[PDB]
């Protein structure tokens, strides 16, 4: 239970490490696109371990780690569902994202704000995983709206282009 | 009906200013005049250790980059999560709930030694 | 499907309604109708956590196959033989639920002959 | 650098589909001035190109060769031991 | 779908950069040999989308049509799905024909380069995944339904026939 | 061939 | 206002582009571009001015009915896929007057050189103002375009922004 | 963008290289300074095709308010030069 | 042309044609290229509805 | 960016290639066809048919237990 | 509550007895210390409120409104340092005196245990607010704005005065604690209909209710930056706080008397949100946003469910920080271009990269991006109104669409696009401007982690 649970949260925690370091804890902007890409790579490996266990014995568990808010008889706890849908989709999304970030290092190489672009590509992934592993609707709603707003910023990346803002 | 004599003269005059202005937009070898940047001794070791190509050793260097990454980004976070899960989350009821394992006939329960009788005879056939 | 044209473009009271499958009297009509046996009675089915719909009759076939998968791991290519056994059992189960289609279809073309025989007797 | 433009006296319309345009516009008393401007698209490496069926069949000769040996390879240790 | 749909965009992205940010297929073509690696993945993915047998996409796309045809479904809705599957091949062939076959319509001075290791590896991994992902997932996910496998000869290959047609 | 990129003051 | 010559020339420019979009293939474009080129030659000798207009109003109508529903657009034009894609990178030049010395010293040559242009503009401005006011009708200016440098030394009036406009590909 | 910057010499070489497959301008008579109405006497509508030829060679499309004003193969270099910030 | 004196409050504000800013020469040198206006040009009563990010009234092929 | 082989953009001509590009590009194409061919051989039932479809027309009225028409 | 009243009074001597060049430093510093001490009001119990004395008490409804009030005073002093730069010293120290006197009336208003003491201080806030608008407004319309802001409030406040006194002669006490135990039901008679309106219309005007809102676009737009911040951050919540209290003694008549005011709010919510789509003034656009957001508070208070009250409290606090932040962002542009027209300065993200980040964060909270307290408050009101009537989801869903349209339209018309060519005085963002925005958003974002402290007495 400990290995399955621990490896199923480190995947969500690892992806946030590049975002936290953007508060000027390790200032290496030139390496950030590679730093963010490598983080996705290790997230995929850590995700496979809980995925294999589900394939092996069908193991499946909930993780209601943090009690956030109790509205009378409605207790909202940040809860992660690790089941068929999440165990199988999480490796795929990270595996695909792994390829995209490596591709972006080349396609977006000349962009003056490639660091900002790789922060937004990583913010979307975090919100997608919140959506995927959500166990209660409110938490799902957090990710549901999260992907929507990141899509807005990425589409309007070239904000001087009036057609992009539209 | 091309350019009137004035228009060609103006364009050339502007083009003489324009292409001089763009020439101003170049940086001398000294530029940018960066401040004195400190280099950590750990950085000095690898810069002097790599130097020439030496493709054979670059395999280790990537391991050093990955060894640190697997330490600060995997080993440290998993220690925090396991400590958090094993002593604060699991010490409260139903915070972690496991779907009970799928039991099958002809198996032994590791906890009580119970044995589930196998299924009846199969009236099966070939192909 | 092909009989759909026979119920939409053609006659109506010949094909059996999928939602009104045989309401005719009980097994009477076929001498010595038996009862299909069940191997995993109540607890074996509710111990592998089989899906609510999967455990129809071949649960024992499914339970046997799921036993191999939990054991053959990481050899996922294995257990191919057991899957075919479970698939074949459902194939027979599909034809059995398909016999009742033609079975009632002919019981309808036979029921109209008596209806038409009496109608035209005068 | 001083990139070198290939010699221009090598764009021959004849022997290419652009020539057939000349055979057509001649029937009405006109010529294609830019036929030699588009000539570089039909000659050289660009000359000829696989069809749609051939494109799908890319790298099929080797794969079938691996298949025939592969199935036979399995057959050897199939009914031997 | 994630494996090969993502692969097509990256391959499409490769064509865009080489042709100086040109996305109109009416200014492409003759790239089958100029960029063989992008061509391979693009053709590989375009086949995965259309549902070639035994290729990531077949193990999900075709299983749906078999279940759709053999279910208490809506007649008109079923016809739309089958007609759409045919439309998948038509516009997929539009991408291949107008950007890989024929003669190049693109301008004269163009940098058609594909040797960048980042570009190749990004496509390569999905190219591997675009072929074997369907087989691996389908043979590891535990069963959760009673799939239908007996059907008329024309309801087990309609997706294959319509796409070829 | 390094050109000067004009940017708004990033110091403040 | 456009001239009757230009309108025919424009309609010829559009027709080939819209014609090109329909054809796709270069070989078929030449076979059909010439025929369209031929049809203009038929009335190219027209000198009626009342039937040339009549055909032109039928030339535009013919073009409109058969115009492409998705004409090709070069990907930096008003409608292309990269139009204004770099306007976010086109910072003005006056923003450098607000730079901090700690970062202005990063390019000692650049800003020493800049003062030359400001002097070249601050001293030249009064001459540029004088030139425009003395080459204009008493009522006021009647068209666009400005007189170029008449004598030596003086630069064209209203040259600063035209010369110093942000580079079209800043980064 | 990985596209090498266009050099001033490169543009002019490309311009003539375009105006040497026309089959309507004498290769031995056209130079950097060669009008289309006053020196070599070319058709007005041929300018449109000449302009179209340049656009398909450089990508960017010239407006039909200054393209008409360009009948001087060198001037085409002048216009293209001051549309891609080419100074050398 | 003043707006009709129907008493809805338009006053003596010119009724310019209901043409979208997208229907302006994209190649002309505007004072405000994004909005396609000339400094001092009287502005349409609904200029904020006819900017390029909003209602467009350009001719359609059909 | 990356290795940067820096294959110069040539003028009107066929773009330059490299040995690695063609070798790997052709490599997977062979793998795709081998994978299609290999899986077709072992399990062709999953692509054509699993179990023969029993025609209900070529049956009898006895296996279904249809009572005699004369009662 | 004397531990917060006396320090607030002592800021006035501090300003007047401080050095001529240290008025801003001293007032800002000591006002931040008073804000810090206000965190002691969170000693709240699950059964009883924190009752200090016969005059003052602080429950879970008053506490969040007190902390926002005392936290807002330091931020108003930072925002005022620019336009009060060529002002003579005596008038600068009078301007600060009005701001301090306004906070003093506000904290006592939010803690008055007696509803007539609540009324006096409730009305006492008009005097300093009117003086700030009319004496330190930049336009000629400020004089007309004060008249609208004054007579709209007094047109509804005076009937409330009569109703409150009538209640005391009937019940015997206007002490709030007593009313919780002596409240009697209200019969359905014409006399009680006008007792209901008199007790409520004084607060509808201040919320404001749709129809009775014409003063807000005139007062919030002509007021100086400090006036707008307090006007939209706290003074609008005076109406909300009033209803949450006085609706205790209006049951069961609120069941049907609320219908006309729910349709004005539910529909007026859509109308005012739509108005923001076509505003030519950036400050005016933000003013109409407050009307749309406060329409939810009126609905939540008038349907009287545990979820509606929880949402209303979080919405009032959430809107207080957001509305104040938006006014500050709009003023930074004004301090440079000196014009409120929204279409005059564009593409500002190219000249002020960091200020554009504040614009994005401000806009996202305005459109209720989860899990911000803006969404938590709005979501709870939507859940409660659905049970009130399932059809209301249509109106509160359409409002969500319009709210996102005008919030991002505001973010696109100023920050994106092409920079204005003829504007060359857009200097970089001062540390004062950047720190002013960070103080609005950081507490707003931090409250998400522990939001139970802004959910009101019914948590
Ligand atoms: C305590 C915080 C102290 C602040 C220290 C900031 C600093 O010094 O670093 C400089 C840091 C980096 O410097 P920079 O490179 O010059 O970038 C600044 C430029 O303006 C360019 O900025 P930008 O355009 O790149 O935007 C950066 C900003 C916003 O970027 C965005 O992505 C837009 C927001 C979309 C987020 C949607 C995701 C869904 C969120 C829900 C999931 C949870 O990123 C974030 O807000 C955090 C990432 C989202 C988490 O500056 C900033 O990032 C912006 C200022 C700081 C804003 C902090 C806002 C979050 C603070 C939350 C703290 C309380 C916890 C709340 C928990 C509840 C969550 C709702
Ligand atoms: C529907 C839900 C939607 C929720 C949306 C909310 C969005 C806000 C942002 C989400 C934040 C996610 C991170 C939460 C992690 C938990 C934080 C935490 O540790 O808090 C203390 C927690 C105990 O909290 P708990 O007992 O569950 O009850 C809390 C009642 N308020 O844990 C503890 O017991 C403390 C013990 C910590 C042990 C680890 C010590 C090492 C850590 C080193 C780090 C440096
Ligand atoms: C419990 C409360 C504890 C905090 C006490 C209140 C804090 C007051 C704010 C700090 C003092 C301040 O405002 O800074 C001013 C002062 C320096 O100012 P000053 O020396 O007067 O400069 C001009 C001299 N000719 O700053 C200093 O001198 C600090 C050294
Ligand atoms: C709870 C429900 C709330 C309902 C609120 C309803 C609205 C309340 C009234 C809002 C009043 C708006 C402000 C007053 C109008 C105004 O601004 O003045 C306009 C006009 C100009 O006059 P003036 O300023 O003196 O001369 C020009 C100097 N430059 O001024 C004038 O010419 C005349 C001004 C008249 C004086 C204003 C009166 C205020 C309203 C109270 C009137 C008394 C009520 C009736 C009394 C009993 C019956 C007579
Ligand atoms: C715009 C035009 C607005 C027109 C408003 C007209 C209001 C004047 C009419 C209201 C009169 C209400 C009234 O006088 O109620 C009398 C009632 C007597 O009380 P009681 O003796 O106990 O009755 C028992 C009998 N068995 O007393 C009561 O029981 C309750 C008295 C409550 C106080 C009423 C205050 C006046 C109501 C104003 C309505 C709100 C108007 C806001 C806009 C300003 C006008
Ligand atoms: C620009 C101005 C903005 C300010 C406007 C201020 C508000 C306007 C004044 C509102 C006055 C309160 C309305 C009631 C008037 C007195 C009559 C009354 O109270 O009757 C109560 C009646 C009781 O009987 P019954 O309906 O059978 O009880 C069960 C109901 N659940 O129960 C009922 O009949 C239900 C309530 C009836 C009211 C119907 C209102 C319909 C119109 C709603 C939109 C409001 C339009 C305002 C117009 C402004 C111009
Ligand atoms: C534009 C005008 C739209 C408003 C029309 C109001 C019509 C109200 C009505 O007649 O009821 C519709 C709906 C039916 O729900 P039902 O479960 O059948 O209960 C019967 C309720 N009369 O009543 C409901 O239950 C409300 C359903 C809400 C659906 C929201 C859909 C949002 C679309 C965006
Ligand atoms: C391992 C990865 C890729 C380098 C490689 O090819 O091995 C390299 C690229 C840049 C590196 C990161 C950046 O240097 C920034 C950080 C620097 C510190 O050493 C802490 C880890 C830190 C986050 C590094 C972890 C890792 O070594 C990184 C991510
Ligand atoms: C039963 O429901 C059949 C549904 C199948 C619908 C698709 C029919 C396609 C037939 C195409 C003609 C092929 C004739 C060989
Ligand atoms: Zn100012």
């Amino acid at each position: 239970m400990n290995m399955f649970s621990s490896l199923s949260l480190v995947t969500l925690l690892l992806l946030t490490m590049p975002i936290m370091m953007m508060s000027f804890n390790t200032y290496k902007p030139s390496n950030y696109p590679l730093y963010v890409k490598t983080a996705i790579s290790y997230a995929f490996i850590t995700s496979m371990i809980p995925t294999m266990m589900f394939i092996h014995s069908g193991q499946e568990l909930i993780i209601s780690n943090w009690h956030w808010l109790t509205i009378q008889t409605l207790k909202l706890s940040l809860s992660f569902k690790m089941d068929y849908f999440s165990m199988m989709f999480i490796p795929v999304a990270l595996f695909v994202t792994w390829s995209i970030m490596e591709f972006s290092m080349w396609y977006m190489y000349s962009d003056p704000n490639i660091n900002k672009f790789f922060k937004y590509l990583l913010l979307f992934l975090i919100t997608m995983l919140i959506l995927v592993t959500a166990n209660n609707l409110f938490q799902l709603f957090i990710g549901w709206e999260g992907v929507g707003i990141m899509s807005f910023l990425l589409i309007g990346w070239w904000y001087g282009r009036a057609d992009a803002n539209t | 009906s091309g350019y009137t004599p004035e228009e060609k003269l103006r364009l050339q005059q502007l083009r003489e200013l324009r292409r001089r202005w763009l020439k101003d937009q170049e940086l001398s070898p000294r530029e940018p005049v960066l401040p004195p940047q400190r280099v950590s001794p750990v950085e000095r070791f690898w810069n002097k250790f790599l130097q020439d190509g030496a493709l054979w050793k670059n395999v280790i260097y990537k391991t050093y980059r990955h060894s640190i990454f697997a330490f600060t980004h995997v080993l440290i976070p998993v220690w925090i999560i396991h400590y958090y899960l094993k002593y604060h989350v699991t010490t409260k009821p139903y915070t972690i709930v496991e779907k009970k394992p799928r039991i099958f006939p002809g198996d032994t329960i590791l906890e009580t030694g119970e044995v589930i009788p196998p299924m009846k005879e199969f009236p099966d056939q070939h192909h | 499907g092909a009989h759909l044209a026979r119920r939409y473009l053609g006659d109506a009271s010949v094909e059996p309604d999928p939602l009104r499958m045989p309401t005719f009297p009980p097994d009477y009509g076929f001498p010595e109708r038996k009862e299909r046996e069940m191997v995993a009675t109540q607890q074996e089915m509710n111990d592998a956590q089989l899906v609510l719909q999967q455990r129809d009759y071949c649960a024992h076939y499914l339970i046997r196959f799921l036993k191999c998968k939990r054991d053959s791991f990481p050899n996922f290519l294995a257990c191919k033989h057991e899957r075919h056994d479970w698939d074949y059992c459902e194939h027979l189960d599909y034809v059995k639920r398909m016999k009742e289609f033609e079975r009632e279809r002919r019981l309808l073309q036979r029921k109209k002959r008596r209806e038409q025989r009496e109608a035209d007797m005068a | 650098s001083k990139m070198e433009l290939p010699d221009y006296k090598q764009w021959k319309i004849e022997g290419t589909p652009l020539e057939t345009v000349q055979e057509k516009l001649a029937a009405r008393g006109l010529r294609d001035p830019w036929g030699r401007n588009e000539a570089w698209r039909y000659m050289g490496g660009f000359a000829n190109n696989v069809s749609f069926v051939g494109a799908l069949l890319k790298g099929f000769k080797w794969g079938f060769a691996a298949f025939v040996v592969a199935i036979g390879a399995e057959y050897y240790l199939e009914s031997q031991k | 779908h994630a494996f090969f749909k993502a692969m097509l965009f990256m391959c499409s992205g490769s064509i865009i950069h080489s042709l100086n940010d040109e996305q109109d297929i009416r200014k492409m073509g003759g790239l089958f040999k100029a960029m063989p690696f992008t061509t391979t993945a693009l053709i590989v993915g375009s086949l995965a989308l259309t549902g070639m047998p035994f290729l990531t996409g077949f193990y999900s796309k075709d299983l749906i049509i078999e279940a759709a045809n053999t279910s208490y479904t809506n007649a008109w809705a079923l016809l739309m799905t089958l007609i759409a599957t045919s439309f998948t091949a038509i516009y997929s062939t539009r991408i291949i024909f107008f950007a890989l076959l024929g003669q190049p319509r693109f301008p004269t001075l163009v940098n058609i380069n594909e040797n960048n290791p980042l570009l190749i590896n990004s496509i390569k991994r999905l190219l591997i995944g675009s072929l074997f992902a369907g087989y691996i997932i389908s043979n590891n996910i535990p069963p959760t339904t009673i799939p239908q496998m007996t059907m008329p000869y024309y309801l087990k290959t309609t997706a294959l026939i319509v796409t070829i047609l | 061939k390094r050109l000067f990129i004009i940017k708004p003051s990033g110091f403040y | 206002y456009l001239t009757h010559q230009q309108k025919v020339l424009r309609l010829y420019k559009r027709a080939l582009r819209h014609l090109e979009s329909w054809c796709i293939h270069r070989d078929k474009y030449r076979y059909f571009a010439c025929l369209l080129r031929a049809r203009f030659d038929e009335h190219k000798n027209e000198k009626d001015m009342v039937k040339a207009t009549q055909l032109l109003r039928e030339a535009e109508e013919e073009f409109w009915h058969g115009q492409h529903p998705q004409p090709y657009i070069f990907p930096e034009s008003p409608g292309g896929t990269s139009y204004e894609r770099y306007e976010c990178y086109k910072v003005p030049e006056w923003c450098l007057d607000d730079w901090h010395p700690s970062e202005k010293a990063m390019y000692p040559d650049y800003f020493a050189k800049r003062e030359q242009w400001k002097k070249l503009r601050r001293e030249s401005w009064e001459r540029e103002v004088k030139q425009l006011q003395e080459e204009t009708p008493v009522g006021g200016p009647r068209t666009e375009a400005l007189p170029p440098a008449r004598k030596q030394g003086d630069l064209p009036p209203l040259w600063w922004h035209i010369v110093t406009r942000p580079r079209e590909r800043p980064m | 963008s990985d596209a090498p910057p266009l050099t001033l010499e490169g543009i002019k070489d490309r311009v003539l290289y375009v105006l040497k497959l026309y089959d309507k301008i004498d290769p031995e008579k056209l130079s950097v300074n060669s009008h289309f109405m006053k020196d070599l006497g070319l058709d007005s509508l041929d300018q449109v095709e000449i302009i179209m030829a340049m656009e398909d060679e450089f990508g960017f499309e010239i407006p039909d308010i200054d393209a008409e004003k360009l009948m001087c193969p060198q001037e085409i270099v002048d216009y293209i030069a001051d549309k891609k910030d080419v100074y050398e | 042309e003043p707006y009709p004196d129907d008493g809805t409050g338009y006053g003596d504000y010119p009724k310019l044609p209901d043409r979208s800013q997208q229907e302006r020469d994209p190649w002309y040198d505007w004072d405000h290229p994004d909005l396609r206006l000339n400094w001092g040009e009287p502005m349409h009563w609904d200029l904020d509805m006819y900017i390029r990010n909003r209602v467009d009234t350009s001719p359609t092929p059909v | 960016a990356g290795g940067g082989a820096h294959i110069e953009p040539r003028y009107r001509q066929f773009p330059q290639l490299t040995r690695s590009q063609v070798i790997q590009a052709e490599f997977f194409s062979a793998t795709m066809w081998f994978w299609i061919l290999w899986r077709f051989w072992h399990d062709s039932d999953a692509v054509l048919g699993h179990f023969p479809y029993p025609d209900p027309s070529q049956w009898t009225d006895e296996e279904l237990g249809i009572p005699p028409d004369d009662e | 509550m004397l531990k917060y009243i006396i320090p607030t009074i002592m800021l006035m001597p501090l300003t007047w007895l401080s050095k001529n060049n240290m008025i801003w430093v001293n007032s800002t510093a000591h006002s931040l210390l008073i804000s810090f001490t206000s965190l002691l009001l969170m000693n709240q119990f699950g059964d009883n409120s924190l009752n200090f004395s016969l005059l003052f008490f602080s429950d879970s409804l008053s506490t969040p409104l007190l902390i926002l009030t005392m936290w807002l005073l330091p931020l108003m002093l930072m925002a005022s340092q620019h336009h009060l730069s060529k002002e003579n010293l005596t008038r600068k120290k009078l301007f600060i005196t009005m701001l301090i006197s306004l906070q003093l009336f506000l904290i006592m208003t939010f803690t008055a245990m007696e509803l007539i003491l609540f009324y006096i201080l409730f009305e006492a806030t008009l005097v300093p607010t009117l003086i700030i608008i009319t004496r330190w407004g930049n336009q000629t319309e400020r004089l007309n704005a004060g008249l609208y802001f004054l007579f709209y409030t007094l047109a509804g406040s005076l009937p409330l005065l009569v109703a409150l006194i009538y209640i005391q002669n009937t019940v015997g006490s206007l002490n709030f604690l007593m009313l919780q135990y002596w409240v009697q039901p209200v019969h359905n008679s014409w006399s009680n209909v006008f007792m209901w309106l008199a007790c409520m219309m004084a607060f509808m005007v201040k919320m404001p209710l749709y129809g009775l809102h014409l003063w807000l676009p005139k007062a919030h737009v002509e007021a100086p930056i400090a006036g707008s911040m307090v006007l939209a951050a706290v003074l609008l919540k005076l109406g909300g706080y009033g209803m949450l209290r006085i609706t205790l003694i209006l049951n069961p008549m609120t069941d049907f008397m609320a219908y006309p005011f729910i349709m004005l709010s539910l529909w007026g919510m859509i109308m005012t949100s739509s108005i923001c789509l076509r505003q030519t003034d950036l400050k005016s656009l933000i003013a109409y946003s407050s009307v749309s957001h406060m329409a939810l508070v009126i609905v939540a208070i008038l349907i009287q469910t545990p979820w509606s009250y929880m949402g209303a409290t979080a919405l009032m606090i959430a809107h207080g920080l957001t509305s104040s932040m938006l006014f500050c962002l709009a003023n930074s542009n004004y301090e440079r271009i000196h014009s409120r027209t929204m279409i005059l300065a564009r593409g500002l993200q190219t000249l002020l990269p960091l200020m554009a980040t504040w614009w994005l964060l401000a806009s996202l909270t305005n459109l209720a991006l989860p899990p911000t307290i803006n969404l938590i408050g709005e979501l709870f009101v939507v859940m409660s109104t659905f049970s009130w009537s399932n059809i209301t989801i249509i109106l509160m869903g359409v409002n969500m669409v319009i709210t996102a349209l005008y919030s991002l339209y505001m973010l696109i018309m100023t920050q994106r696009g092409k920079y204005t060519y003829h504007i060359n005085n857009i200097s970089p963002s001062f540390t004062r401007e950047n720190a002013l925005m960070s103080l609005h958003i950081l507490p707003l974002l931090l409250l998400t982690l522990n939001p139970k402290i802004i959910l009101g007495p019914l948590y």
